[PDB]
RNA sequence: AGACCCACUCCCCGGCGCCGGGGGGCCCAAGUCCUUCUGAUCGAGGCCCAGCCCGUGGACGGUGUGAGGCCGGUAGCGGCCCCCGGCGCGCCGGGCCCGGGUCUUCCCGGAGUCGGGUUGCUUGGGAAUGCAGCCCAAAGCGGGUGGUAAACUCCAUCUAA
RNA sequence: AGGGCGUGAAACCGUUAAGAGGUAAACGGGUGGGGUCCGCGCAGUCCGCCCGGAGGAUUCAACCCGGCGGCGCGGUCCGGCCGUGCCGGCGGGGCGGAUCUCCCGCUCCCGUCGGCGGGGGACCGCCCCCCGGCCGGCGACCGGCCGCCGCCGGGCGCAUU
RNA sequence: GGGCCCGGGGGGCCACGCGUCCCCCGCGAGCGCACGGGGUCGGCGGCGAUGUCGGCUACCCACCCGACCCGUCUUGAAACACGGACCAAGGAGUCUAACACGUGCGCGAGUCGGGGGCUACGAAAGCCGCCGUGGCGCAAUGAAGGUGAAGGCCGGCGGCGCGCCGCCGGCCGAGGUGGGAUCCCGAGGCCUUCCAGUCCGCCGAGGGCGCACCACCGGCCCGUCUCGCCCGCCGCGCCGG
RNA sequence: UGGAAUGCGAGUGCCUAGUGGGCCACUUUUGGUAAGCAGAACUGGCGCUGCGGGAUGAACCGAACGCCGGGUUAAGGCGCC
RNA sequence: GCCGUCGCUGGCAGUCGGCAGAGCGAGAAAGAGAGUGGCGCGGACGCUACGCCGCGACGAGUAGGAGGGCCGCUGCGGUG
């Protein structure tokens, strides 16, 4: 959970261009599917429209 | 890691089946189509893969390489072995037991092995 | 969600959880705090004591605002100012004590609870506690009254 | 609370270990060199435990380093020191209980009259 | 993990609780496989009782 | 009724609530309206700063707040006397006028003067005939680079003059705080009484003397 | 208002002519290509390397299933045509003959209302928060308020009818 | 699908077929007999190795060429990125600090001397970027050579394989 | 009878090397049968394509044993207790607020932007930080005025007569007793031809540091009471500590 | 020499529903001529509970219940049903 | 015999393979320890660890509580 290996840039035809970028730190940070359905969950519901009899 | 790896797809795969009391996995490199850490095709560093030819006479042998684990692109090396029957399973013996790679894969690869040549054969 | 509720699991069962000889009725012993002094008795005079009857002096038109005097303790009190502060001053030799102005930090009063580090201080507040201003003193600091 | 356990004789160079959360002290002006293992440490308490020249492990480098749990010290939060305790044991309103009673409002008006002092009906 | 984010007031990625998830490495280690007893794989299913008399 | 240990509630819910419940659903559309109102008023009074009249400093009443400073309604008419500013023209060139607000103290009433005289400075005032300029108004290559200020005008801060350390004195070392405020409150209280008692003593005596 | 200084020419009204958001109408990409299932299909397969064609348009609806490409539409700081509006620029006839600082002398306020008693309602407003009836009924450094009735006394704060 | 016409349930009814019928019917357990259908049964499984007969071939092992891959404590190979590592930096900078400190705006005082507000600079903590030294990963993070092994393609092996 | 059934002059022993000292007088190899860690046969027979084989349950019928009609109130229902002729569709613990405890997640002496603002799905999502005002928490206690959360030791002086109180300077320091998961030391001890003595481990009498928690005893803060002697001063007080 | 036998792992804290009509039997027992009456004590039951026996039956006797095969019983029985 | 519940807070990461050596159920503490001197290329299944395996006991239920439903219904985000 340290390593920052460096990412290649594609050109647009599909090639790599030379260019890098190290992986930024946020690529390492915990995968949590709980914290996520939780998150998911509860904003989902907030684009919702009420409706009523 | 892997054990990481399945803690996220144990139960919640696109490659996850479960219907009639069982569960299968169809995702590619899985030697039983079993959703388990073991024979899991995805989330370990190497695999073994055994598919029949493109045209119906061999097999095809998958191994994922160590370097390109993030690299999808050239992370798989096919092997073709179009061979008699026990020549076809002496490969896939050696391949796996003289290179040590995943060595608990042995019998299910060759077990599948036999059973996509035998499906080769002509059907009476 | 309500799938996660009794009264899925409910469904099949007559009285739905109430009772056979009970059952659910209205409002048995009245609405809300009704009974205190009565059929409720216990239960109040058993968890609430002190609900009934009054005490102390009325004071109409109360204005919160003319009490306002947060308090700090005396081991909160170098929280007020950076840690580069406190180093210096231990470490510096002139005798120069640092002035902590606890009304800027937004507190009134200082209280004496904790004991200080051996470190003179200056301490501005617009009140202290008896054991505060000595407490301060010991260390070889000042108490500074603000209005 | 973890450095004064941690200052008994003859717990020198012990691991302190906390199944939970070691959350930093302002309280507290030094901080000596401690080795410690926690399931979290606050954002404070790391950067205070560390600049003091300690050691900050996760449970799974404590078994990389202590299988067993030699050289350490377990140690735990004061479970009584929640809120909630504060309103258990003899109900408010029986002799010599100091339990705390559910108000919804502190003051003079609040549950002080009858009960609660001789002068009005009795007290308890 | 090293600098606080710079587009965000105040935030930080989230610390790991566990920093070598790899479960396979660290339980095949040699410093844990030292400190095992001997596994125990015999199975010794029941015995049928036969009478002595 | 009540079981077990509880808290005793009493909820204010015994009136028609439910034909008097206010529901939100309209936030999201109130804070676009809001928003697209203030976007169409910035472009009609441009380059005048969207924001508003400039505002006075003033220090908040009561002790819980006389610590703090924040923008009051306007300037009073002894700040903008003392600025040199006729209290009819601060409204056409964005100051604030308050003709209520009384100055209690210099300091305060200086404060304002100041931000008066700083407002000033920095005011671009573009001509009423645009081809014909005027006295007060500004030169032409300044009224190239006037744009519009977003934001309150000149924003008030809570500013605290820091003091370095120093020796503490064997005066200051010396002084006695909880002793000096029990004795002021005894003072303060027992002011009046004790006034009455000289009074009064000074009378039995002189009856007694004359 | 008078005096001494200082500084002033644009501000609007009725007409008249010229110049740069809103409503209505009409329009603007691409398969009905080749096999094929069907009562009919919008279905299925195909459409060279590359990948049928358009795509700022793959919302939706219609059409004999189930349609980006058959039609209407959809996208577009897209096109055109009418009307209303707004914002600017000039002319005619009008109105205003306008301001600031300091001194000097002057002038300045809402009454059957306030306030008081009592009654009824009302309020969280408690020796009475507000309102009303009846009685009493003002003052002018006065009057109102200063959340416990009242006298004496300072303060503060506004200026009701 | 025949104009209250999509589908067309249940109750209830007609008829056809089968079975049965004096303790109302119905029901549980246990068999039995008869039907409707199903096995799309009716000379009964399949697999590995071995032995033997008949044959038949993109013929085996071992060798050579090429490609690919795994591993290497290559006891210490070269090149690399690289340490949420540690040391030395005239290193070139950002962030923060209730750590200190020549320039300026306004103001009190006589052209002088002070206060507020606005700016450098030093200092400390952290961070990024640059250079040298140790150990250090490359299993969330690789290339080149060498070695071993494995696999495939092509030769050669032409037959007690 | 008991004394490995004491000692002396035909039938069963889970007696069977020896140097010795002397009480007394550390590995043989095979093979095989089995009352031996739960069943096998390395045993057989008949029938089989147009009327026969298998088909638990399922349709109809029969017989034997069993068998009162449900829901409900009730001590007690098959009841001569009430609802129920039959079938379809509909039909009853919800939502809002408050509170309590439990559980999960985030951050943590803090935490929360919910109101406001900025920048098709989107009325969403993202940002604010001199928007944290504010809420809850971080301090209690008293009707209130108000007050508001450890000490000891050393040296000197002062008052009373070695001890006490008031005052000055230096040292240590958030109590203790009992139990207490875990952790720590380690008498002794863990074998291979035999002796010595090492490296890593491991068991352990006894002894320690002792988490949380509980019981107990001290202490500290606010109200009240009783007793009592002092200390401060710009205000010498019906003052303050 | 953990200082009688026997048996058994204990302690502790929160939140908590339904109930708050009961009725019956051995023994003891109050009122009443008595009652399948009214009222108590102890224990056990029925209520909430099927099952073998008492022909039949809330409580009696035996015994308490996962779906089964074999064996043996209890209380009760063995002319025929 | 079989089903389930409960308990053993029981066992399995040791699939440690020709870079090999198969064990730790056994009456009675702790090492199948480490040293220094005196031909073949072969070896079943397992491990959704929320999984798999073993052993022992047990199983009445109204009011009521709790758990699990790969029980069923309608709509929403993903996925097939
Ligand atoms: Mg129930
Ligand atoms: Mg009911
Ligand atoms: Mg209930
Ligand atoms: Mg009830
Ligand atoms: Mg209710
Ligand atoms: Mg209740
Ligand atoms: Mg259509
Ligand atoms: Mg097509
Ligand atoms: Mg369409
Ligand atoms: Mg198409
Ligand atoms: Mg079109
Ligand atoms: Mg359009
Ligand atoms: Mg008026
Ligand atoms: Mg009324
Ligand atoms: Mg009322
Ligand atoms: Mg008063
Ligand atoms: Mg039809
Ligand atoms: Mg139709
Ligand atoms: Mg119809
Ligand atoms: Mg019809
Ligand atoms: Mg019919
Ligand atoms: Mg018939
Ligand atoms: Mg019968
Ligand atoms: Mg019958
Ligand atoms: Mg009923
Ligand atoms: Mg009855
Ligand atoms: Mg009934
Ligand atoms: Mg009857
Ligand atoms: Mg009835
Ligand atoms: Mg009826
Ligand atoms: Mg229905
Ligand atoms: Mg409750
Ligand atoms: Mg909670
Ligand atoms: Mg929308
Ligand atoms: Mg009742
Ligand atoms: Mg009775
Ligand atoms: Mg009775
Ligand atoms: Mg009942
Ligand atoms: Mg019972
Ligand atoms: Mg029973
Ligand atoms: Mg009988
Ligand atoms: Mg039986
Ligand atoms: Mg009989
Ligand atoms: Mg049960």
């Amino acid at each position: 959970a340290c390593a920052r290996p460096l990412i290649s840039v594609y050109s647009e035809k599909g090639e790599s261009s030379g260019k890098n970028v190290t992986l930024p730190a946020v690529f390492k940070a915990p995968i949590r599917p709980d914290i996520v359905n939780f998150v998911h969950t509860n904003l989902r519901k907030n684009n919702r429209q009420p409706y009523a009899v | 890691s892997a054990h990481l790896q399945w803690m996220v797809v144990r139960n919640c795969s696109s490659f996850l089946i479960k219907r009639n009391k069982q569960t299968y996995s169809t995702e590619p490199n899985n030697l039983k189509a079993r959703n388990s850490f073991r024979y899991n095709g995805l989330i370990h560093r190497k695999t073994v893969g055994v598919e029949p030819a493109a045209d119906g006479k061999g097999v095809v042998v998958v191994m994922k390489r160590r370097s390109g684990q993030r690299k999808p692109a050239t992370s798989y090396v096919r092997t073709t072995i179009n061979k008699n029957a026990r020549a076809t399973l002496s490969s896939i013996r050696h391949m796996i037991r003289k290179n040590k790679y995943h060595p608990d894969l042995r019998m299910a690869a060759i077990r599948r092995a036999s059973a996509i040549l035998r499906s080769q054969k002509p059907v009476m | 969600p309500s799938r996660l509720r009794k009264t899925r699991k409910l469904r099949g069962h007559v009285s739905h959880g109430h009772g056979r000889i009970g059952k659910h009725r209205k409002h048995p012993g009245g609405r809300g705090n009704a009974g205190g002094m009565h059929h409720h008795r216990i239960n109040f005079d058993k968890y609430h004591p002190g609900y009934f009857g009054k005490v102390g002096m009325r004071h109409y038109h109360l204005k919160r605002n003319q009490s306002f005097c947060p308090t700090v303790n005396l081991d909160k009190l170098w929280t007020l100012v950076s840690e580069q502060t406190r180093v210096n001053a231990a470490k510096n030799k002139t005798g120069a004590a640092p002035i902590i102005d606890v009304v800027r930090s937004g507190y009134y009063k200082v209280l004496g609870k904790g004991k200080l580090p051996k470190q003179p201080v200056i301490v501005k507040a617009k009140f202290f506690s008896r054991r505060a201003e000595e407490k301060i003193k010991g260390v070889g600091g000042a108490c500074v009254l603000v209005a | 609370r973890m450095i004064r356990k941690m200052k008994l004789p003859g717990r020198e160079n012990k691991t302190a270990v906390v199944v939970g959360t070691v959350t930093d002290d302002v309280r507290v002006q030094e901080v000596p060199k401690l080795k410690v293992c926690a399931l979290r440490v606050t954002s404070r308490a790391r950067s205070r435990i560390l600049k003091a020249g300690g050691k900050i492990l996760t449970f799974d480098q404590l078994a990389l380093d202590s299988p067993k749990g030699r050289g350490t010290v377990l140690l735990s939060g004061p479970r009584k020191g929640r809120e909630v305790y504060r309103h258990f044991g003899k109900a408010p309103g029986t002799p010599h209980s100091h339990t705390k009673p559910y108000v919804r409002s502190k003051g003079r008006k609040f549950e002080r009259a009858r009960g609660r002092r001789a002068s009005r009906g009795y007290k308890n | 993990w090293r600098k606080a984010a710079s587009l965000k007031s105040n935030y930080n990625l989230p610390m790991h609780k566990m920093l070598n998830t790899d479960l396979s490495r660290i339980l095949k280690s040699p410093e844990i496989q030292r400190a095992l007893r001997a596994p125990r794989k015999k199975i010794h299913r029941r015995v049928l009782k036969k009478n002595p008399l | 009724a009540p079981s077990r240990n509880g808290m005793i509630l009493k909820p204010h819910f015994h009136k028609d609530w439910q034909r008097r419940v206010a529901t939100w659903f309209n936030q999201p559309a109130r804070k676009i309206r809001r928003r697209k109102a203030r976007q169409a008023r910035a472009r009609r009074i441009a380059p005048r700063p969207a924001a508003g009249p400039i505002r006075p400093i003033v220090r908040c009443p009561t002790v819980r707040y006389h610590t703090k400073v924040r923008a009051g309604r306007g300037f009073s008419l002894e700040e903008l006397r003392v600025a040199g500013i006729h209290k009819k023209v601060a409204r056409t060139i964005g100051i604030s006028v308050d003709p209520r607000r009384r100055n209690k103290s210099t300091e305060s009433l200086q404060a304002n003067v100041q931000r008066l005289k700083e407002y000033r400075s920095k005011l671009v005032l573009f001509p009423r005939k645009p081809s014909a300029p005027k006295k007060g108004d500004s030169s032409a290559e300044e009224l190239k680079l006037a744009t519009q200020l977003t934001g309150p005008v000149m924003p008030i801060r809570n500013v605290f003059k820091k003091e370095k350390a120093r020796v503490i004195t064997e005066e200051e070392k010396n002084f006695k705080a909880f002793a000096s405020l029990r004795m002021a409150r005894a003072n303060a209280r027992l002011f009046g009484i004790r006034a009455k008692r000289a009074k009064e003593a000074a009378e039995q005596d002189v009856e007694k003397k004359k």
